[PDB]
């Protein structure tokens, strides 16, 4: 039956045919394999940015906004409990602050003026809003709010935007909170640290902020051992009496933590650190090891994103951020060609004004409350290859006791010698103490399955095995 | 064919080893799993926060309800330092004697502190005192949606009590949950951070506290899915009063397999354990529900703290003396595998679980206590008598920080039979060489 | 030409007999690992809780010695900041740290004059506490009836609580509950704050020691059973006045042995002596090295670490070049110079412990006019109106489970050579007969 060998010899060659599909399939099926190193070893220590709410000196920015801080107190006037010289109504035409009546559906009512017979809608029913109207008195949205409360607030932001937007950037950093001020005492533990150690990046809401350290400064500091004695220790000086009085609510300082050759991303990532207490953090090092970009989508370089990034004036690296903040610009420019004060403007540009764009306040807010236009830029950018967390520990305590009052305060009393102010607010210092943990590595490493042996070397010597078979008949036929 | 018996027989006896190699590491790779972890980006859907207050019913409105409980205590507290069915003795330790119906076996109780001993007489008689009281009548007595809540912000969209459900509790009082509605699309973020995340002001009044139930001030909050209990009973992160408690939290994912695998159940299937909470299946609810199920034929009353199931009542000491001796039998035998619930109780698969990082500040600073105070007066337009003390007014921030789904699954090597082709070429290569022993027997 | 493609032909047929027996070897040319997660339902054995204080508690032996580093300090403070020692501090403020017949000395230098302070008493203090003759105390001052006012684990009281102490040279007192062995341990039956465990402690305001001690807070600090409490490694400091619901989630890690990777079952084959009377871990060997390479340097054992027999502490006037001996080493282990995280590997069996907060008052304006009066007749605490210095502490277990990371090795494809061995013995003897087919 050698012709009907024949026929078997193509269904023997039929069933490694269909065991060649497999073969390929593994392969691109892109398998990987985690795993797990928990350990201490020498890890550089990564930078500690310190920010605060309160973005300037109340005392040295009151020629700015004097015709907003007056209107404002005039607003809580007849909102807590009922004449304007001065009110400068230009700001209040501007986005004026508007009442929505829901007592009769059948026809709402208004009453926006706004500066037991002249309280305002302490009724269930009453919706304090705003309007948003671009050149036109019909087509006004209502941002719509429930709460009176940071409603005020939210309005607040907004009009000191369009303050600071015209206002020069260089000029305004004088007017934050200097590092001299802000920060006293620096401790490492070995070697001494300075206000010129740290540098400064002039973020637009929470104004001047300091980082510990970066490798475009220097080099990295290592720490080798794990230790409450050993790491960052700061002791900061806040000057609570000195904030703005509604723009910032929140007395706490801001303590955050990223990479070491990373733009700090400020409300993405930052924790409070609490006045008169000692914050205690113990950090860890979350490391993610993603296995190259065939296995995973990934950008380990950045220039996979047709998205130019808006963050190259600071030289950093990419990040996932990065691509978020710099596209909703993008897409506002796209929109509105003026630049919005809170994200950096692009070179050659220019912040948007009510001067220049009166339609800034209706552009801007309704690309902020669109799900679509956010989820676009979700799906374009993708991931990246070193994605590292930082896990935290926060721990804290009362740090000056009733002992020191008398002593430490006088120490501090005596280092801002200035010759026009000091501050000498007893409950307005910030304790830290920033540490490595005992087991700081938890990372998840991904090694490649896709060998030569299991994809292809294995599937060959069982073909092998079947085409051997088909000899193992004619070596029969043979002996 | 001498030599053709055994040179043939070799390729034949190395066909059996090649059938057998391919065959131990077929059964091999079918229990064979491997761990998947990928983190990736999308509409994360936002976790049902429930806020519990830690103070109970109002003391003020509890005063004809409870007036002979106080002054049963504070009696008490002049001669150390409703039934009379368990005394405090004097053993310097305080402690109490649970005798049963019949005093061969009481059961006693030892402690040292003052201060924690009296607190944990008080806890006892709340249980059965608001035990008798109606359910309809808890609600009236309680918190409203208006009290607890004052901002609700979350995405711009200024939210209200309207979507907050009433979510009754036995040890807080009205507990309300929020992105928890039945017939509605649940709510999802978009941007990481905590500009974009819950964003809750809320108030507890400082003068209407209960001075013996908890000396603690201040309202807890629990993360957690949406189909799944709270279980705010013992699980707890409090926040103080007096300024702002901000809370960050990460999606973690945990997928496993039941049947073939290790043993897990999706609606409790295996166990015929009736579910009382009416939830998702879990290693904690299963826990509590089949000990209701033995205490009600075993003590004949269910506990206060635990809901009711559809066999009976509450428990009470004027309605029944010997529970209480009853109910600490079962936690004697439960630490132990008298009950079984370890033993007949499975653990579940799939779940979520949330790391909680937090972090706190001063909300009310010193330049603001002139505005920000008043308004808040202004905004609670039910209970304006005075102005608003400061350390009555917890901030509570719930966020994603980063957006980012960390998922572990388990997907095993020989999921398609597709993929068991290396398994099913050493099976043709070992009955390959099953046609050459017979064949060699015979020449 | 008809022999040329005769003799040729069988090379065609035999080619494929050492192709894949010597690609397949260049494959291979390792031990494969593997993870696993498992949820390991256990009976939640509690771990140890390390309370300590964060007051030095000075001693009636060096008060006489303590009154001293006061003396130098109010005339320093008047003199530079207007408010022997071998060594004081001159101006920025510095400290001048030189070695025994050198010229060149590192100029400890502060930014600040609070660091400066807390620092230059972080060395006299720290010395000078070595002084003190290693014995058992014969007056045994029990601070547990004013220290904790109540231990409440799983609703019973702990009257009969083996405890361990150490007087930790820097933070103070400590106290470890659960280091023992026996059977009467701990355990949590139900993941409840009713049933985890509750404590009260007393965060003393007023201080022993104003310089040093210049925090009023109470640390609380969990670890394993075996593993000792290292108290450099962090814990929850806590703010006085406010109850603290601490949660915790065990994460624990169990990898291969020297089989596999680079890991030990035990510290037995370790060349690091084991120093601490406690199990192995990663802590004992880089804290160890690090004590024994002060041996073989200088003369002298530091403070912070346990003391072999054979040695005793140092001290400036038994040697005057320690710091120099302390500030040149640290520096130097940081560069991996002695190499001690190379000769040491890592545990096999590690066990974290992830920690989060919760925080509320403990007080409330119902209990400042209550508990007071009742604390005040129990344990003798007078109020202070300023701050609240007594700290409610509750150590609480998530859920019933634990995640654990368990290492396994892979199955039994590494026998795909040996799969290969059978298909090349049947390579070569069938290739023998496809050149014999022709005859």
């Amino acid at each position: 039956x050698x012709x009907x060998x024949x026929x078997x010899x193509x269904x023997x060659x039929x069933x490694x045919x269909x065991x060649x599909x497999x073969x390929x399939x593994t392969y691109l099926s892109w398998e990987v394999s985690v795993s797990l190193s928990v350990g201490f070893k020498t890890m550089d220590f990564p930078a500690v940015t310190i920010c605060n709410a309160s973005p300037f000196k109340y005392s040295k920015i009151k020629h700015l906004l004097k015709d907003l801080d007056e209107l404002m107190e005039a607003v809580l006037e007849r909102i807590l409990a009922p004449a304007t010289r001065n009110l400068n109504f230009s700001i209040w035409n501007h986005t004026p602050l508007v009442l929505i009546d829901e007592r009769n559906p059948h026809h709402p009512m208004v009453l926006d003026l706004f500066g037991a017979s002249e309280k305002i809608c302490n009724a269930h029913g009453c919706k304090m809003a705003m309007r948003l109207c671009s050149l036109n008195r019909t087509q006004c949205t209502f941002r719509n709010f429930t709460s009176a409360t940071q409603a005020l607030t939210e309005w607040y932001i907004l009009q000191a935007t369009n303050i600071f937007a015209q206002v020069p950037q260089q000029e305004l950093v004088e007017m934050s909170y200097p590092g001299e001020q802000m920060i006293l005492a620096c401790l490492f533990g070995a070697e001494p640290c300075n206000y010129r150690n740290f540098t400064s990046i002039f973020y637009p809401h929470y104004g001047n902020c300091y980082i510990f350290n970066w490798g475009m400064t220097e080099k990295a500091l290592p720490s080798a051992n794990p230790g409450t004695e050993f790491g960052l220790k700061l002791i900061l000086d806040i000057g609570q009496e000195d904030y703005v009085p509604f723009l910032a609510s929140t007395a706490g300082v801001r303590l955050m933590l990223h990479e070491q050759r990373s733009y700090p991303f400020i409300r993405d990532e930052g924790i409070y650190a609490m006045s008169g207490t000692e914050t205690s953090i113990g950090v860890l090092v979350d490391k993610l090891q993603r296995m190259g970009e065939p296995y995973s989508p990934c950008t380990v370089n950045g220039s996979e994103v047709p998205v130019q990034n808006f963050y190259s004036d600071y030289n950093t690296t990419y990040s996932i951020q990065a691509c978020l903040r710099s596209c909703f610009q993008d897409h506002m420019i796209r929109n509105c060609n003026c630049g919005h004060y809170l994200y950096p403007l692009p070179r050659g540009e220019k912040y948007c004004n009510n001067r220049d764009f009166p339609d800034w306040a209706h552009c801007y807010s309704d690309l902020q409350m669109s799900v679509a236009q956010r989820e676009t830029c979700i799906g374009m950018c993708k991931e990246s290859c070193n994605d590292t967390q930082y896990k935290m520990t926060i721990s804290m305590a009362d740090w000056p006791s009733e002992a020191s009052e008398d002593w430490i305060f006088h120490v501090l009393s005596q280092e801002r010698d200035q010759s026009t102010n000091i501050t000498l607010s007893r409950k307005g210092i910030v304790k830290l103490n920033i540490y490595f943990q005992e087991f700081n590595y938890r990372t998840i490493e991904e090694s490649a399955a896709n060998n030569i042996x299991x994809x292809x070397x294995x599937x060959x010597x069982x073909x092998x095995x079947x085409x051997x078979x088909x000899x193992x008949x004619x070596x029969x036929x043979x002996x | 064919x001498x030599x053709x018996x055994x040179x043939x027989x070799x390729x034949x006896x190395x066909x059996x080893x090649x059938x057998x190699x391919x065959x131990x590491x077929x059964x091999x790779x079918f229990y064979t799993v491997s761990v998947s972890i990928k983190v990736h980006f999308r509409k994360l859907d936002f976790p049902a926060v429930t806020i519990c207050n830690i103070n109970p019913y109002k003391y003020s409105t509890v005063r004809h309800l409870l007036a002979d409980l106080e002054q049963e205590t504070r009696e008490a507290l002049k001669s150390l330092y409703f039934s009379h069915r368990i005394p405090l003795l004097i053993f310097q330790v305080v402690g109490f004697q649970l005798c049963s119906n019949d005093t061969s076996d009481c059961a006693t109780y030892t402690f040292s502190s003052g201060i924690n001993a009296i607190q944990e007489w008080y806890k006892l008689h709340y249980m059965n005192i608001m035990a008798q009281v109606p359910l309809e009548k808890k609600i009236n007595m309680s918190y409203s949606a208006e009290e607890l809540l004052v901002t609700c912000f979350f995405d711009g969209v200024s939210c209200d009590a309207r979507n907050f459900t009433l979510f009754h509790h036995p040890m807080h009082g009205n507990c309300y949950t929020f992105n928890n509605r039945e017939n509605e699309t649940i709510l999802s973020t978009s941007m990481g951070g905590s500009e974009y995340g819950l964003q809750v002001i809320l108030y507890i009044n400082e003068e209407e506290y209960n001075p013996f139930l908890v000396s603690s001030t201040g309202a807890k909050v629990i993360i957690h899915r949406q189909d799944e209990y709270p279980f705010v009973e013992d699980v707890g992160t409090e926040i103080e009063t007096a300024m702002v408690t901000s809370i960050g939290m990460h999606l973690t994912e945990s997928f496993k397999l039941s049947e073939p695998y290790s043993q897990c159940t999706e609606d409790g299937s295996d166990v015929p354990i009736r579910n009382i909470y009416n939830a998702a299946y879990s290693l904690q609810i299963c826990l509590h529900s089949c000990f209701q199920t033995k205490m009600v034929e075993k003590c004949g009353c269910a506990q206060y703290s635990q809901p009711l199931p559809p066999a009976a009542n509450y428990c009470n000491y004027q309605q029944h003396p010997n529970w209480m001796y009853c109910y600490y039998q079962l936690h004697r035998a439960f630490v132990q595998e008298e009950l079984g619930c370890q033993s007949v109780c499975k653990e579940a698969c799939s779940f979520k679980e949330w790391t909680l990082t937090t972090s706190l500040a001063q909300w009310p600073s010193v330049v603001s206590e002139k505005w920000l105070l008043p308004v808040l007066t202004w905004d609670q337009g039910r209970q304006v008598n005075k102005k608003l003390n400061k350390t009555d007014l917890a901030k509570l921030l719930i966020f994603y920080k980063d957006l980012n789904q960390r998922s572990i699954m388990e997907s095993p090597a020989n999921s398609i039979x597709x993929x068991x082709x290396x398994x099913x070429x050493x099976x043709x290569x070992x009955x390959x060489x099953x046609x050459x022993x017979x064949x060699x027997x015979x020449x | 030409x008809x022999x040329x493609x005769x003799x040729x032909x069988x090379x065609x047929x035999x080619x494929x007999x050492x192709x894949x027996x010597x690609x397949x070897x260049x494959x291979x040319x390792s031990y494969p690992v593997s993870l696993n997660i498992n949820l390991n339902s256990d009976k939640l054995v509690f771990p140890a809780v390390t309370i300590c204080t964060l007051n030095p508690y000075r001693y009636p032996e060096i008060k006489e010695e303590l009154e001293e580093l006061d003396r130098i300090t109010e005339q320093t403070l008047f003199d530079l900041y207007k408010y022997t020692l071998p060594h004081p501090l001159q101006a920025k403020i510095g400290f001048q740290l030189c070695n025994q017949n050198k010229s060149d000395c590192f100029y400890q230098t502060y930014s600040s004059g609070v660091d400066a302070v807390a620092e230059w008493y972080a060395f006299h203090y720290i010395n000078i506490l070595s002084r003190l003759p290693e014995t058992l105390p014969s007056l045994e001052e029990d601070t547990l009836g004013n220290f904790i006012f109540a231990c409440r684990f799983n609703q019973v009281s702990c009257n009969q609580a083996n405890y361990s102490h150490f007087h930790h040279p820097m933070y103070g007192n400590c106290y470890t509950f659960n280091d023992k062995n026996n059977s009467n341990l701990w355990m949590s039956s139900m993941p409840g704050i009713n049933n985890g465990l509750s404590l009260m402690l007393r965060a003393e305001q007023n201080d022993f020691i104003p310089l040093l001690s210049t925090v009023t807070g109470a640390r609380v600090m969990v670890h394993g059973q075996d593993e000792p409490a290292f108290m450099d490694d962090g814990g929850f400091n806590l703010r006085p006045g406010v109850e603290t619901s601490i949660s915790m989630r065990k994460e624990t890690l169990d990898r291969l042995g020297g089989d596999y990777g680079d890991c030990t079952k035990n510290g037995s084959d370790v060349p690091v002596e084991n120093l601490y009377p406690s199990k192995y871990t990663q802590q004992v060997c880089i804290h160890s090295c690090f004590q024994e390479s002060m041996i073989k340097e200088c003369g002298c054992a530091y403070i912070f670490y346990p003391r072999p027999q054979n040695v005793e502490y140092c001290d400036y006037r038994k040697h005057s070049s320690w710091g120099y001996c302390y500030y040149k080493l640290q520096v130097d282990f940081s560069s991996d110079h002695l190499g001690c995280f190379t000769k040491c590997r890592k545990p096999c069996s590690v066990t974290s412990y992830q920690l989060s907060a919760g925080y509320s008052r403990w007080p409330s304006v119902t209990s400042q006019e209550w508990v007071f009066q009742m604390l005040s007749r129990q344990n003798n605490y007078t109020v202070n109106n300023k701050r609240n210095g007594v700290a409610k502490v509750n150590i609480f277990f998530k859920e019933l489970n634990y995640k654990t990371n368990s290492e396994s090795p892979s199955v039994t494809x590494x026998x795909x050579x040996x799969x290969x061995x059978x298909x090349x013995x049947x390579x070569x003897x069938x290739x023998x007969x496809x050149x014999x087919x022709x005859x």
